[PDB]
This record gives C-alpha cells, sequence and structure tokens, in this order.
C-alpha cells in the first residue's frame, strides 16, 4: 500500500546536526507537498513546512528559519529534512507526511515518525540501588522488592528479575531526566512465602556503555 | 495561527460505545477540517476530512460533523482498535495547525493502588545521594494524587513522578513517585511519608518509615 518509511531514532550532541529521511513506497511523491511536523513530549503537533518535490520550492513557518532544511528526490521517492545547531528543544519526534499539490491541506499519508533526542552529556553506566523492605513487624502477605536505575546517559537501560524467570507481576517505568542523566525503578512484586527464602535479582543492562549489573536484593537496607 | 483545542486528554470508553470527541477553533474555518487516528509509534492516519467525510478505507461506524469553529468526531460502537490518539486539524489558511490529542482508553473496574516506600539504599548513600522511592501499582482509575511529608510536612521539591501507559493485558496504571535528596539533606529527617488519595478509599493510603529505626 502507499507508504512513508522513516529513518531510525537518533541521539545526538547538542550543537551537532542530523539529516532524517522519509522514503515513499507504493507510490510517486512528484505530485505531492511533502510536510513535516515535530511532536514535543506531552506537546501537540507543530507544523514545519512542506516542501515541493518537483520543483523543490520549500515553505518553513518562522520558528524553523535556518534550524531545518527540506530536500527532495523524486528519483528515489525520498525526503529529508535536516536539523542544525540542535538543541535540548528540539528533543521530539518528527513526521513527514503528504498531501496532494492541489490540495489544501489533509494528510492522507503519514509516517511512522523519528524520534531525534538531543543532549549536551556524554555516556555514562548507571548506578544500581537496591530496593528492600524495612523490617517493620506488621505482618503482610505479597511482598514488592524493587531497583533503581540512576544517572545514566542515553538511553535506554533494560532490566529483568531473576534473568527473565519473574516477568508477572513487575513494573519498569519510563526514564526521566534529573539534570541531563536518566533514573527510572523497577518494581516486583513476590509472594511473601517465597522472598527471602527464595532469590530474587534485578539484572540491569546499558548497552550504550557496555555494562551489565545484577543486584541481589537482600534483607535491611 | 489558528488554535484547535481539544478539551479532553483523555477519555474512558467501552467496546460498544458511541463516542464523541470534541475539537474547538479559535477562528471560522469553515468545514476544512480533518480527523486522524494514531497509534504508539506508527503513522497518523486520514479518518475524516472536510469535517464530514469519511476517508476511503475507513470504517462506515466513524463520522464527524460540525463547522465554524465546533467540530466533533464520532465513533458509533466502538471496537478494541479504535482504543488510539485522535486529533483534528484545519487546513483553511496557514500555518495548518493541529489539536493536541484525545487518547481513548479503556474502562473496567476501580482498583486501589499498592503503595510501597522504600529508604535510601546505604549503597547510594555511600555516594553522597539519597533517593526515597514510592510505587503505587496496579489501580484504576487513573487520577490520582502522591503527597510527601518528611517529618509531618509536605515537601514540593525534589520528587519526581513516572506513570507507564494503561496495561494492555489487566487496563491498570501504575506510577513511581521519588524524593531525591543529598545526604546530609535526608539524614537531618527521621519521618518520610508517601500518601496516595484515590477514589477508592476515603483514607489516602499512607506508608512510611524512620530513618533511625532502619
Amino acid at each position: 500500500e502507499v507508504q512513508l518509511q522513516q529513518s531510525g531514532a537518533e541521539v545526538v550532541r547538542s550543537g551537532a546536526s542530523v539529516k532524517l529521511s522519509c522514503t515513499a513506497s507504493g507510490f510517486n511523491i512528484k505530485d505531492y507537498y511533502i510536510h513535516w511536523v515535530k511532536q514535543r513530549p506531552e506537546k501537540g503537533l507543530e507544523w514545519i513546512g512542506w516542501i515541493d518535490p518537483e520543483i523543490g520550492d520549500t515553505e518553513y513557518v518562522p520558528k524553523f528559519q535556518g534550524k531545518a532544511t527540506m530536500t527532495a528526490d523524486t528519483s528515489s521517492n525520498t525526503a529529508y529534512l535536516q536539523l542544525s545547531s540542535l538543541t535540548s528543544e528540539d528533543t521530539a519526534v518528527y513526521y513527514c507526511n503528504a498531501g496532494h499539490d492541489y490540495d489544501r491541506g489533509r494528510f492522507p499519508y503519514w509516517g511512522q515518525g523519528t524520534l531525534v533526542t538531543v543532549s549536551a552529556a556524554k555516556t555514562t553506566p548507571p548506578s544500581v540501588y537496591p530496593l528492600a523492605p524495612g523490617s517493620a513487624a506488621q505482618t503482610n502477605s505479597m511482598v514488592t522488592l524493587g531497583c533503581l536505575v540512576k544517572g545514566y546517559f542515553p538511553e535506554p537501560v533494560t532490566v529483568t528479575w531473576n534473568s527473565g524467570s519473574l516477568s508477572s507481576g513487575v513494573h519498569t517505568f519510563p526514564a526521566v531526566l534529573q539534570s541531563d542523566l536518566y533514573t527510572l525503578s523497577s518494581s516486583v512484586t513476590v509472594p511473601s512465602s517465597t522472598w527471602p527464602s527464595e532469590t530474587v535479582t534485578c539484572n540491569v543492562a546499558h548497552p550504550a556503555s557496555s555494562t551489565k549489573v545484577d543486584k541481589k536484593i537482600v534483607p535491611r537496607d | 495561527d489558528i488554535v484547535m483545542t481539544q478539551s479532553q486528554k483523555f477519555m474512558s470508553t467501552s467496546v460498544g460505545d458511541r463516542v464523541s470527541i470534541t475539537c474547538k477553533a479559535s477562528q471560522n474555518v469553515g468545514t476544512a477540517v480533518a480527523w486522524y487516528q494514531q497509534k504508539p509509534g506508527q503513522s497518523p492516519k486520514l479518518m475524516i476530512y472536510s469535517a464530514s467525510n469519511r476517508y476511503t478505507g475507513v470504517p462506515d461506524r466513524f463520522t464527524g460533523s460540525g463547522s465554524g469553529t465546533d467540530f466533533t468526531l464520532t465513533i458509533s460502537n466502538m471496537q478494541s482498535e479504535d482504543l488510539a490518539d485522535y486529533f483534528c486539524q484545519q487546513y483553511s489558511s496557514y500555518p495548518l495547525t493541529f489539536g493536541a490529542g484525545t487518547k481513548l482508553e479503556l474502562k473496567r473496574a476501580d482498583a486501589a493502588p499498592t503503595v510501597s516506600i522504600f529508604p535510601p539504599s546505604s549503597e547510594q548513600l555511600t555516594s553522597g545521594g539519597a533517593s526515597v522511592v514510592c510505587f503505587l501499582n496496579n489501580f484504576y482509575p487513573k487520577d490520582i494524587n502522591v503527597k510527601w511529608k518528611i517529618d509531618g510536612s509536605e515537601r514540593q521539591n525534589g520528587v519526581l513522578n513516572s506513570a507507564t501507559d494503561q496495561d494492555s493485558k489487566d487496563s491498570t496504571y501504575s506510577m513511581s513517585s521519588t524524593l531525591t535528596l543529598t545526604k546530609d539533606e535526608y539524614e537531618r529527617h527521621n519521618s518520610y511519608t508517601c500518601e496516595a488519595t484515590h477514589k477508592t478509599s476515603t483514607s489516602p493510603i499512607v506508608k512510611s518509615f524512620n530513618r533511625n529505626e532502619c
């Protein structure tokens, strides 16, 4: 079917540049206007502008003048978006889409989007802290254990429990920034009778820094 | 720029329901409006255009109406595949603008969150930092409030909250709330408390620990 295929996610350094691609299949971009729209985390879509791949004419909205540069090539059916002098504020998902050149603005075809993450941080391995419950003698059923993964860059890190044997009952939260570095936590819930009689270890991996850390959760603090 | 406002960020629905999503334009856009459907990490898709016309191939359960400044996307007999984000767009004039989106979610029985609080690990402490984490797992609906108290006093600064998307299997939500202080700030207090208020209880769920015991 008619499809717009965009390039994979990029993690880039502040001040640098990045060039995104959007390839059409099942149709030809020549008689369309190719538009790009940005979507920031927790924010609505904002139009960047369009290019007429037939003549090369482009139109940018004022906020992106000198920020974005669109190009196209009808023989390979590919449109490009160059983003220069990148900053934290450019972190967003970028979509290319298409609509008939004679059409006012309907967007019948959209690419899947490309996530661009801009940061001036260096790659940093995470610190993994065990989250064990205090010795509060109050008698209870199910027990919840966790691991705090903190201070790493870039995303992502993967976390499993007992090497994937403990899958049900685990919650691994989205990472959030704390002054340029990431942090997330993972919780696992098991029957009270099975812990600590049976070991519970969180396995954290951070491919960017070629690090793997296993933290066994033991009683106390 | 014409502002397209979608007042509802989220809407709970059930398979079989008739659902309507609103979009308001700040200026008269005629019927020059389109609606798009989007699912996580996938291309948006054209559903409605010219305010009330169904795009080719879209099922007959989607309709749209409105003109001027008030528009509505209606799904009759909602289906599981319809759970997604929807957003309007005006193409009356430039620059083209979009609504911020409305996400259709699944309805289930209310469930009270399972709260757990954890002190800083001795290991993090040898590092000079102190994170106190609280998990609020498997609850429904998503509306929830977490409050921190240090020695019975509300702590506003230093807490970061993170939420998982509605579970694809059990339709619940989960959340983590973590208070990050320095070892010195943390060691100048005794009582730390994570309090969750949810419609599932009149008495908020309170979890805490005292540094001098643990």
